[PDB]
């Protein structure tokens, strides 16, 4: 368990990094978001099966519909990018500098 | 800083211990300001709808100083009752830590000497 | 003294002081990729304040 | 919480699980039962400061 | 008003710093200031240590 | 949008907020900041333009990362307490993480290059209460753990906040971009004082929140984005001149309106927890804050710049726009100064 | 490199001067290297070859003004054989001013540079000598 | 009226305003040791509710 | 102090309820009665200070700069009236507006007992005069004029709210009366001397010092006359009761701390009398005469002498009364003319024989004839400062002399001289501006006759 935990919280450390560090995709960068979704899911799932806290045991669904939510709303606005530029890559939003 | 206090009931505006306060004498600054200010909400909202500034809505300044002073009253009072149980607290804990704040032997101007510093 | 040196040291310096360091300040592209590296770069240097001052 | 409604109410929306030995399903204590009620009862009535 | 607006408000939109006027600039604004500093320093430590002394004799000046 | 989906997005933008405040979980405080980012997308992308889209997907990838550090660490103080509070020996790091994600939330610099770029491209009673009711609930979430978050990395947020907001206030003309950089000095103001007194963050997001509203609602008469588009409104409402002057002096903490009493006590409570060197620069900041809205006076009332052909038409038709809550507010928001006692507590 | 930090008032004014000037540069260095990470990080360059170049340049030009600073103050208060007063660290303010000038190449920026780090040195140098608290904790 | 009226108006506000000075200094010697040591009721901060603890037997008995 | 704020308070609706045709009389006549109102103030029979409340005070200080803004608002009024002829009524009512707000705030400032409220007032009366000056003013500089004036004063300003902060935060109470009996020395500290010069430099701005004083002459040029007025009769004025209020707690070390600034003050008011010899323009003449003038009350303030302080205080009223006097004889020239030029109109001593001696009366009391409180102040404040030091009698000299020159060389070319013919629009003369210069001029005769009104504190 420590050891699975540093490595969980090395992977959302890892997903974070690449959701900062952007590349051309917006898309990848949705992707790198629901990594640290995952992350959060198992280390939350691990933390309440080694604790043995069935009251806590909702959180993890609740977590996964509301970024799931979260994640439906960003391929909305993503379509709506594609839709206005043609592609999706987030250097075509970049007119509201002025 | 208050709100950790004992006998704190949640969300009372006004809790029954207040009402050992002094309420406000109603015709006092802070009320007679509040008024004012209803007064010139009243005839500000007037020139900015472009009607007469002084003769048009007498009805809708009234409900303006009304609304004004009551709110301003139930207001004071809450905050009236929030400097007294303030001070109560203070002179509480005061008196419950007599080692922490002693009366200090205050001497006169005939032993202390003050440095002059001459003008010239 | 009036029309020329105390009117180029304290005022139209200031002003000149913070009309360049509004343009430095003011010069962003717009881009969410370097505003995010941004963002990281004052994550890591958060975080390399908390570990040095404990 | 910044507004204590459910304190002014009485109910209790989401207290009753904030720890793990608040209430279980089925009365299956999680672990560290004991030490966790006896950190809560000696931190209870005395605030953050007095309690750490 | 071409006079008037050369005297007054042209001579900061046509200045540009030099060595000399620079130069000019530093020791008209602060020469006098050192000169008149060390004049009045120098004669009111004269003055306090002649005070302190006792060699100085204020022998009617009460109006100070 | 029809009333049915008015309604439904309207009443979770008031709810999130509401839940964060109400609950005691930090769960649940996480949800209800989902509930608000989600309920407010879609009236930032209602307009349909490429600048509405832009606008909405760097608010949605912002608070998205901010949400995720956020859970990040209530996780983590999860795995470490058992609970689900930081309580009083939680770890600095997840302190400092909520601190990081929830300046992040809130758009004060080194994290604010968002605010005026979302600002910037929605309506503007969408950057109303973007900038006036978006913020209540991180505040909230920080001033429910403020004995135990570190005051260097709060100062020096602060102080970078509101340096870049004065900044830039002082540069662009566009006004939803002068009222983000506002909001950052502003908010820069709150987050200084948060960690000594909470009460006097409260107040000074009531009186940011009450001298901030009624101005958009001034912009929205006439619609008016740009310095050159208020300034022209000598013409068509000459009766608001005087307000937004007063409003904008009240903004720049002139006495003695009442925008000068929340940076007096703040200067007042944080010179009581000795930092003087702070509350001066703070000070200074706030000169400049005055400078750009004394620039705006200038353009807008004390001046006079020249108008179209058409504003003879503006002025023949007649309008309904500005309701009662405006003057209200303005009143509450510039003569008001005496009741200090009152208002602070 | 907090200790390298305290390290740094180990010792008073005018001894162990190239140790101070070692301490300053490397103060100076680290706040070059974050305001080149930030400058190539909001405006990046056409390549990384400049990127790199202009890293390097304000990372040099803040060790130039660190290391002129702690020289400066150094060896006035050491001649001058008075540690514990502002004027000498108003005179390193000022040799700093003037290298940020050199390396801008503006008799403008330099004297500005000159007053404000002067006065910022001044008044770092009266808060250590009587205890100021740039981040304090709450007391109140 | 004349010169007494004044000199002990005077004197009045004089000890309003000294009583007002000496209570400011005790406010803040109050505030700082509370927050100090927080033993009165001024910065209580929170702490878990003791009310939702189960006190009943339970499946495992070893708890 | 409550029955003269109060009905200046009442001045305000009356202006705005008042008819069209009949506002400036009710307004004008008002405020004289305000002013006689006003003079209640010198009933001073015993050496107890008039306390009239917890909130306000009355001082052998503050009485005459009361008198003397209650005196003004009648006079800028009446100054005002000609130049907003073609006005609205909106705009004319916002105008007197605006100097009754200045009016009342001017006296609560001075009548205040608690320096957090002076500060506050300090602000609220600097916001009026932004808005005369900016939003009346003529020519396109007076936007930059209403920013150097704002910025200068507030730059200056911010520092003394934090030293007026941390002095609450040490004493308790801040209390002009309990801090000047309860004060304490202060241990010549770098902290102490930074606070001493956070609470000295606001009023120095204000006054302004030699090397700050940029914004007070394109103030005076932009502003209207009314703004020139009130900026040259009781701005630099309420800096100069800042220093004397503040200065009382700051023992000892403005002895050596106030070196720098009566230099500065010295120094100054001989460039400044120089540039009053080679300026082109009459109403930046009146302008850094007024800057050299309130360098010698500089001087005399940080010198600290019983005698400075009473010269100090002779030389604000004088000053003030005779700066408004010059400010309006040029503005009466500049409504004739339509130019402020210093050489355009020359020989209106034919034309105008009755504003002619007002002019040479004005000047006479600015090149401190005797025996005018003019030259009581300056005289006195020439024996403080050689008490101080011998060797100021030099930059006395100079500043007098190159003063007697700047007087003399203004009356001499706007009077004197063979009469511009070509200027064909100079209407005789005003009731209005005649009775404008005799109200300036008499209450001038009148402290000149009885000079123990305006002694100040000391004496
Ligand atoms: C005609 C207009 C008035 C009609 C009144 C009708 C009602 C009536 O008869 O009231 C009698 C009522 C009886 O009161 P009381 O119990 O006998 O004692 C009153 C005394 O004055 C004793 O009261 P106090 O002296 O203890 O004062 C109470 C206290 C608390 O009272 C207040 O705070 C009220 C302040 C009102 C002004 O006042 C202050 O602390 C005054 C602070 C002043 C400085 C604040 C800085 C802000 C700027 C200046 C003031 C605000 C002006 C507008 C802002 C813009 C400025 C450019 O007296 C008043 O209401 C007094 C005020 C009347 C004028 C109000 C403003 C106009
Ligand atoms: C009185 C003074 C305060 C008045 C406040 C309201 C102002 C207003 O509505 O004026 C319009 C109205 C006159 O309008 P109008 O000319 O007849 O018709 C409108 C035009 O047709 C409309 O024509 P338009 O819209 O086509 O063009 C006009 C437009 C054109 O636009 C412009 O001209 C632009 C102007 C730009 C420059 C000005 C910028 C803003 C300056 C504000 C002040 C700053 C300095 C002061 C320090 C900070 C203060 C926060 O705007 C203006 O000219 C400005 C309008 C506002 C002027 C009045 C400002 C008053 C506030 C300032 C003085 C008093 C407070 C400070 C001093 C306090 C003491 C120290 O004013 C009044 O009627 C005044 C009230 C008189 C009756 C008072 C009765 C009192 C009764 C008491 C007993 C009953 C209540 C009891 C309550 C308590 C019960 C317990
Ligand atoms: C060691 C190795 C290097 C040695 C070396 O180069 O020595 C010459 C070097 C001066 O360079 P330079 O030969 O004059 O350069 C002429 C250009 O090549 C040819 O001129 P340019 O037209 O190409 O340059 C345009 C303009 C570039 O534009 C400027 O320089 C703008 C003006 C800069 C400030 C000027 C201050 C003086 C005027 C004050 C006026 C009164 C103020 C109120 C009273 O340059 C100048 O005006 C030349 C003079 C530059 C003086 C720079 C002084 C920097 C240090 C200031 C320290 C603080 C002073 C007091 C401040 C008080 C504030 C309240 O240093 C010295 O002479 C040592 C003393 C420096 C000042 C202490
Ligand atoms: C118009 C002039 C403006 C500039 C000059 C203003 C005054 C200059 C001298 C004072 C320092 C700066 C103002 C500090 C205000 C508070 C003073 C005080 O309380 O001192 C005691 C305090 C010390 O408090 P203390 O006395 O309690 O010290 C602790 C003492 N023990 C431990 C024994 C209890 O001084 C300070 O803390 C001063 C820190 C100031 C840091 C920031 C300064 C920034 C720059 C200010 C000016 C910016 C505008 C001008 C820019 C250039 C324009 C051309
Ligand atoms: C119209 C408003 C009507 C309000 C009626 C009363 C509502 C209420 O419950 O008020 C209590 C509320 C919280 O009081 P408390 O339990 O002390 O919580 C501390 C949080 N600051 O008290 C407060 O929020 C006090 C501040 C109220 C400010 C109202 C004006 C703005
Ligand atoms: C001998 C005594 C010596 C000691 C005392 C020295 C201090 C004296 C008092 C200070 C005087 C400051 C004067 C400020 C006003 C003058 C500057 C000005 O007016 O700038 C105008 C200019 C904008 O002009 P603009 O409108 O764009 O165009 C002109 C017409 N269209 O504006 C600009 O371009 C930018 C203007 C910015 C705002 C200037 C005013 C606020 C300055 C805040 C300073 C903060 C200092 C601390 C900062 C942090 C630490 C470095
Ligand atoms: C504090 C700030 C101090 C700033 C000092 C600036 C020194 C500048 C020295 C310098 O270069 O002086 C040049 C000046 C005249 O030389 P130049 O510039 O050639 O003049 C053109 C017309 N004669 O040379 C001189 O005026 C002669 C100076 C002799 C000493
Ligand atoms: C002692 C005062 C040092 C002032 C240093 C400074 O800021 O110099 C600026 C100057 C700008 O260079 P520039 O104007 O191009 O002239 C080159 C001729 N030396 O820079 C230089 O001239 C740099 C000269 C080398 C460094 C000298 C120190
Ligand atoms: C912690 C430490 C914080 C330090 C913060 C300040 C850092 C140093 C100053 C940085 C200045 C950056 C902008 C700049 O270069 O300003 C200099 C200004 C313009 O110089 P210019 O020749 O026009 O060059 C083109 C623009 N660089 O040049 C001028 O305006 C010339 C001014 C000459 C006279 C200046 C005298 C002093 C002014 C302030 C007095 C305060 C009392």
């Amino acid at each position: 368990m420590p050891s699975t935990f540093f490595n969980l919280t090395m992977a959302f450390s890892l997903s974070l990094l690449g959701t900062l560090m952007f590349r051309s995709h917006l898309m990848s960068t949705l992707l790198c978001l629901e990594g640290m979704v995952l992350s959060l899911f198992i280390m939350t799932s691990v933390t309440s099966l080694n604790s043995n806290s069935m009251s806590s045991m909702p959180i993890p669904i609740t977590i996964l519909v509301f970024a799931a939510c979260e994640a439906a709303v960003g391929l909305a606005l993503l379509v709506k990018v594609s839709n206005t530029y043609g592609t999706d890559y987030v250097q075509n939003l970049n007119l509201l500098q002025c | 800083m208050m709100n950790g206090r004992p006998g704190h009931e949640p969300l009372k505006f006004l809790p029954d211990e207040a009402r050992s306060l002094p309420p406000p004498k109603l015709n006092d600054p802070r009320l007679v300001y509040m008024g004012l200010l209803g007064y010139c909400t009243g005839l500000m909202d007037n020139m900015l709808r472009m009607r007469p500034v002084m003769r048009a809505g007498l009805h809708r300044q009234l409900l303006f100083v009304t609304s004004f002073v009551f709110a301003g009253y139930f207001y004071l009072k809450r905050q009236n009752y929030l400097y007294a149980v303030k001070d109560h607290d203070m002179f509480g804990y005061i008196k419950l830590h007599p080692e922490d704040f002693p009366e200090k032997e205050k001497k006169t101007y005939a032993e202390i000497l003050e440095p002059f510093h001459p003008v010239r | 003294l009036d029309l020329i040196w105390l009117e180029k040291t304290i005022p139209k310096s200031t002003s000149t002081l913070h009309t360049n360091m509004t343009t430095l300040t003011t010069n962003q592209k717009g881009l969410i990729k370097l505003y995010f590296m941004s963002f990281l770069i004052n994550i890591i240097l958060i975080i390399i304040l908390y570990s040095i001052n404990l | 919480p910044f507004l204590d409604i459910q304190k002014k109410l009485g109910i209790s929306l989401d207290r009753h699980f904030m720890f793990l030995s608040a209430e279980q399903p089925y009365k299956n204590a999680a672990r560290c039962h004991a030490f966790e009620k006896e950190w809560i009862e000696c931190a209870h009535g005395i605030g953050g400061t007095r309690a750490k | 008003i071409r006079w008037t607006y050369a005297r007054s408000a042209n001579i900061y939109p046509n200045f540009r710093p030099t060595p000399k006027n620079s130069l000019l600039g530093a020791v008209a604004g602060f020469g006098p200031l050192i000169f008149w500093y060390y004049v009045f320093k120098t004669d009111r430590d004269r003055k306090e240590r002649l005070i302190q002394e006792g060699k100085l004799d204020r022998k009617f000046n009460i109006s100070y | 949008m029809n009333p049915i989906t008015l309604a439904i997005i309207y009443f979770t933008i008031f709810l999130g907020p509401v839940i964060t405040m109400s609950s005691t979980n930090l769960m649940l405080m996480w949800v209800g900041l989902e509930f608000s980012l989600l309920a407010i997308i879609p009236m930032l992308i209602n307009k349909k333009n490429p600048r509405s889209t832009e606008a909405a997907t760097k608010y949605f990838v912002t608070q998205a990362t901010a949400s995720m550090i956020i859970l990040l660490a209530i996780v983590l103080n999860y795995k470490q307490l058992g609970t689900w509070m930081f309580q009083q020996q939680t770890n600095g790091l997840i302190l400092n993480m909520t601190l990081m994600a929830l300046s992040m939330k809130l758009g004060l610099a080194p994290f604010h290059f968002w605010l005026p770029e979302v600002t910037q491209g929605i309506p503007l009673h969408m950057g109303l209460i973007l900038l006036t009711w978006q913020k209540i609930a991180p505040l909230s979430i920080l001033i429910q753990i403020y004995p135990l978050l570190n005051s260097t990395i709060i100062l020096m947020l602060a102080i970078t906040s509101i340096f870049m907001g004065a900044w830039g206030g002082l540069n662009q003309t566009q006004m939803r971009k002068i009222m983000a950089y506002s909001s950052i000095a502003h908010m820069g103001w709150m987050l200084a004082i948060l960690p000594y007194n909470p009460s006097l963050t409260l107040l000074n997001l009531m009186i940011y929140i009450i001298l901030t509203a009624p101005m958009f609602m001034a912009l929205m008469l006439n619609n008016s984005m740009t310095i050159n588009s208020i300034s022209l409104l000598w013409n068509k409402t000459p009766a608001m001149l005087t307000m937004i002057s007063l409003m904008l002096l009240s903004l720049g903490g002139l006495p003695p309106l009442t925008g000068f009493l929340p940076k007096w006590i703040i200067i007042t409570e944080l010179m009581k927890n000795n930092c003087l060197i702070m509350a001066t620069l703070m000070a200074m900041m706030a000169l400049l804050n005055l400078f750009f809205y004394t620039r705006l006076i200038y353009s807008t009332s004390l001046t006079m710049f020249p108008t179209n052909n058409n504003s003879k038409m503006m002025t023949h038709q007649t309008k309904t726009k500005p309701n009662l809550m405006f003057s209200t507010l303005a009143i509450m928001s510039t003569m008001t100064l005496p009741l200090a006692p009152q208002l602070i507590t | 490199v907090k200790r390298f930090f305290e390290s740094y008032h180990e010792v008073p004014d005018g001894t162990q001067c190239h140790r101070k000037t070692y301490i300053t540069t490397a103060l100076g260095g680290i706040c070059g290297i974050i305001g080149s990470a930030y400058s190539v990080s909001l405006n990046p360059a056409d390549s990384t070859l400049e990127a790199v170049a202009r890293v390097g340049r304000y990372t040099f030009t803040a060790a130039a003004i660190g290391a002129m600073f702690g020289l400066t103050t150094c060896v006035s208060a050491q001649v001058r054989e008075k540690p514990d007063d502002p004027l000498n660290y108003f005179i390193g303010g000022c040799a700093g001013g003037l290298t940020l000038g050199a390396r801008t190449h503006s008799y403008g920026t330099a004297a500005m540079g000159c007053v404000y780090m002067g006065t910022a040195a001044a008044l770092f140098k009266i808060g250590k000598l009587e205890g100021w608290e740039l981040f304090p904790t709450p007391k109140v | 009226d004349g010169p007494e009226k004044n000199y002990e108006k005077t004197l009045a506000i004089l000890q309003i305003e000294s009583e007002k000075a000496e209570l400011r200094l005790k406010e803040q010697e109050v505030r700082r040791l509370m927050r100090a040591r927080g033993d009165g009721p001024w910065y209580q901060f929170p702490t878990p509710e003791k009310e939702f603890i189960d006190h009943s037997p339970k499946a495992t008995p070893d708890n | 102090m409550l029955k003269i704020i109060l009905p200046s308070l009442m001045l305000l609706p009356l202006t705005w309820l008042s008819s069209p045709k009949k506002t400036w009389t009710n307004v004008t006549s008002y405020s004289f009665l305000i002013s006689l109102t006003s003079l209640t103030l010198l009933w001073q029979t015993d050496e107890n200070y008039k306390n009239f409340s917890n909130m306000f005070s009355s001082d052998p200080l503050s009485t005459p700069l009361i008198i003397l803004t209650a005196w003004l608002l009648p006079l800028m009024l009446m100054a005002s009236q000609n130049h907003l002829k073609k006005d609205n009524n909106v705009l004319q009512k916002l105008y007197i507006s605006m100097l009754i707000s200045l009016q009342i705030l001017l006296i609560m400032t001075f009548s205040a007992t608690e320096l957090i409220m002076f500060y506050i007032l300090f602000e609220a009366t600097l916001i009026p005069t932004l808005i005369i000056i900016t939003r009346w003013g003529n020519q396109t500089e007076r936007l930059n004029a209403g920013i150097y004036f704002l910025f200068y004063t507030l730059i200056g300003s911010i520092p003394l709210l934090i030293a007026l902060i941390l002095i609450q935060n040490h004493v308790g109470t801040l209390n002009l009366m309990i801090l000047s009996f309860t004060t304490h020395t202060l241990d010549a500290s770098w902290s102490n001397n930074l606070l001493w010069l956070a609470c000295m430099m606001a009023f120095l701005i204000k006054m302004p010092l030699y090397g700050v004083h940029l914004w007070l002459p394109k103030a005076h040029v932009e502003a209207p006359i009314a703004g020139s007025m009130i900026l040259a009769a009781i701005l630099l004025k309420l800096g100069s009761y800042g220093m004397i209020r503040i200065s009382i707690i700051l023992d000892p070390l403005t002895k050596y701390m106030a070196y720098p600034f009566i230099l500065l003050s010295l120094w100054g008011m001989i460039m400044t009398s120089s540039i009053c010899l080679r300026q082109t323009d009459l109403k930046s003449l009146i302008a850094y005469s007024s800057v050299s003038h309130m360098a010698l009350v500089i001087a005399s303030i940080m010198i600290q002498t019983p005698w400075s302080f009473m010269g100090a205080t002779m030389l604000m009223i004088a000053h003030g009364l005779t700066s408004s006097l010059l400010f309006c004889l040029a503005n009466s020239n500049y409504e004739r003319i339509h130019s402020r030029t210093m050489i355009m109109a020359r020989g209106l001593q034919m034309v105008f024989p009755l504003m002619a001696t007002w002019w040479l009366m004005a000047s006479l009391a600015n090149l401190a004839l005797p025996p005018s409180i003019n030259l009581m102040g300056e005289l006195f404040i020439t024996m403080s400062l050689f008490s101080w030091s011998n060797f100021t009698i030099i930059l006395m000299g100079i500043n007098i002399i190159i003063t007697g020159m700047y007087s003399m060389y203004m009356i001499i070319t706007t009077q004197r001289g063979k009469l511009t013919n070509h200027m064909i629009n100079l209407q005789p003369s005003h009731t209005r501006e005649l009775t404008l210069m005799a109200l300036h001029m008499i209450p001038l005769i009148l402290l000149t006759t009885s000079p123990k009104l305006i002694t100040g504190l000391t004496m």
